[PDB]
């Protein structure tokens, strides 16, 4: 492997200590200027360079940035996808309220790529990476997005995957979207009934198998079942999960079990 | 013969290469290149005389083992022909379709590959026309909506980046209203003879596709197509592939590698020039870090 330094990491280095001296400095982003801004859209919100290099050209200042029309985005920085726009205007909100680093300077830490690569295949959603990494879907975006986004853009047209999506958020929020917590919470609930509200679609394959329910386990992947629907939907039942489980009506013993199982589940790792 | 060397070996051994010694005529490089010649599939639905058009060259045709097949339509025989393969790249399986310049009348089928296959963006490395010569027929809508059969595909928008051009469509299949975004990469700084003198700009530009691919997360092979999809798309596909594996591994095998190109597909890197330029690129991208400078 390749060591050292080199051209790449000296233009990259030198490109984030704009971003973290006008940070740093208590410069409000209104106040920023051009090669900062043009900085801070690349490293922090993590643009494409087309649309980097437009905001060189066309964009001076953070306080023009700040008052771009959804019309002047889409001419100034050249944005027609509607979910970046979505995305810039999130992140010059949140940078507007922060320079006015604590706020973490090691930014995409809960970007699109762990959105794509990490979180929807802990929903059980890994169908669906390609679509959201593709409208640049980060943590921050995904309580705003609209009925039409996820209906269209995102092509989750399937009701029982929206509802899935929706109470993976709504555990994010529960734990203040932190990542480092979830990740945790995960890891000390490995071995034991507890905590099911935070629990990944393979952990819940794990507990199925622990079962003796093993060949019906790998059925649940894509099927958008997880730890967070489990406890937070109430109408999710034992006869939904066998469904998803594909357990025959016949195997009758199979199903008894399932649904001992998914009442001590629910009663010793959850609040329903 | 080795022709594996480590980075820090790379300069000498390009050296040696264009010196000539011990009593050949010809230099050490293009004893390596015409080496890969006696380096296999069959030909079969390339060959069919309802194909024979589809083909740019009739000497370039696909392997059979690794072409790209389009699904047959309804009473039309050679439906599932484009002349195309997959290629694999460094960490994935098929990682490239290498084709040809589209056709005027295999434009519709280009599309449906693209479709069918997956593939969302899409690399350029020819001008329309060279030389007095069509190398590609335009196969993309200029302003408005275009509809290629069962694909309505409209523009987006087009972004001009210093040595090449983003053009985004919107791609909509007509039967099922189902659509996905398409980006095309025209690399627009290729001499119309030989070679880049820098292969910087190149380098930069291999960078850009493949962070596109990155970070949209998108899945499916890279389209890259030239003239005839065997010279300078073999050299995108070499270069991608020996970048990347320098970078991660610190050596370089160009020879081993082009020969395992020209076993999904004849004739990758076609010239000695582009041959060469695969090595020059390779030092200067290896020169780009300083403890092997």
């Amino acid at each position: 492997k390749l060591t050292g330094p080199g051209d790449k990491d000296r233009r990259n280095k030198r490109k984030h200590e704009l971003l973290e001296e006008a940070c740093r400095q208590g410069l409000p982003f209104a106040a920023w200027d051009g090669p900062t801004v043009v900085s801070w859209l690349e490293l922090w919100v993590g643009m494409p360079a087309w649309y980097v290099a437009a905001c060189r050209a066309n964009v001076k200042s953070g306080a023009i940035m700040a008052n771009l029309s959804d019309t002047e985005i889409q001419r100034e920085i050249g944005i027609s996808n509607p979910l970046h726009r979505l995305k810039l205007r999130l992140a010059i909100q949140e940078m507007v309220s922060l320079t006015s680093w604590e706020q973490i300077l090691a930014y995409g830490d809960m970007n699109h790529e762990w959105v794509g690569n990490d979180w929807l295949p802990s929903l059980g959603l890994p169908q669906y990476r390609s679509y959201f990494m593709e409208s640049l879907v980060d943590a921050r975006m995904l309580d705003h997005l609209n009925k039409k986004e996820l209906r269209g853009q995102l092509k989750m047209v399937d009701s029982f995957h929206r509802v899935s999506l929706h109470y993976g958020i709504m555990c994010l929020k529960r734990l203040n979207y932190d990542r480092k917590d979830l990740e945790r919470r995960r890891e000390e609930s490995q071995t034991q009934i507890r905590d099911v509200m935070v629990w990944s679609n393979e952990r819940v394959m794990g507990w199925v198998s622990g079962l003796g329910l093993k060949e019906f386990a790998t059925n649940l992947t894509e099927s958008g079942v997880h730890g967070a629907l489990l406890a937070l939907d109430e109408t999710f039942d034992y006869s939904d999960l066998a469904l998803l489980l594909q357990i025959p009506t016949q195997n009758a013993q199979a199903r008894q079990l399932l649904e001992k199982e998914f009442s001590n589940l629910i009663s010793l790792g959850t609040d329903r | 013969m080795n022709t594996e060397v480590p980075a820090r070996n790379l300069y000498a051994y390009i050296q040696k290469l264009t010196q000539i010694e011990t009593g050949e005529n010809v230099t050490g490089m293009e004893l390596e290149f015409k080496r890969l010649a006696s380096s296999t599939s069959r030909f079969i639905s390339a060959n069919l005389p309802c194909n024979k058009f589809k083909n740019r060259l009739v000497n370039i045709m696909p392997y059979e083992s690794t072409r790209v097949c389009l699904q047959p339509i309804r009473g039309v025989e050679g439906s599932d022909y484009i002349n195309a393969s997959f290629l694999d790249g460094y960490r994935q399986q098929k990682a490239y379709i290498a084709t040809q310049g589209p056709l005027a009348e295999t434009t519709e089928d280009f599309w449906r590959m693209l479709w069918e296959h997956n593939s969302t963006i899409v690399v350029m490395l020819t001008k329309l026309r060279e030389m007095g010569r069509e190398k590609c027929h335009q196969y993309w809508p200029a302003e408005r909506s275009a509809r290629y059969q069962y694909f309505v595909v409209d523009p987006m928008a087009e972004y001009n980046m210093p040595q090449y051009i983003l053009r985004e469509f919107k791609v909509t299949d007509a039967r099922d209203g189902q659509s996905r975004t398409v980006r095309q990469f025209q690399f627009t700084d290729w001499p119309e003879q030989g070679v880049p003198k820098s292969g910087e700009g190149f380098i930069d530009f291999i960078g850009q596709v493949h962070k596109t691919k990155e970070q949209f997360g998108q899945d499916g092979p890279i389209s890259v197509h030239c003239s005839a999809g065997v010279g300078r798309t073999g050299v995108f596909i070499t270069l991608s592939i020996v970048l990347e594996r320098m970078r991660y591994e610190g050596v370089v095998d160009i020879f081993q590698t082009v020969k395992m190109l020209r076993t999904q597909r004849p004739a990758m890197v076609q010239t000695e020039d582009q041959y060469q330029f695969c090595y020059r690129a390779a030092l200067e991208y290896l020169g780009s870090f300083d403890h092997y400078a």
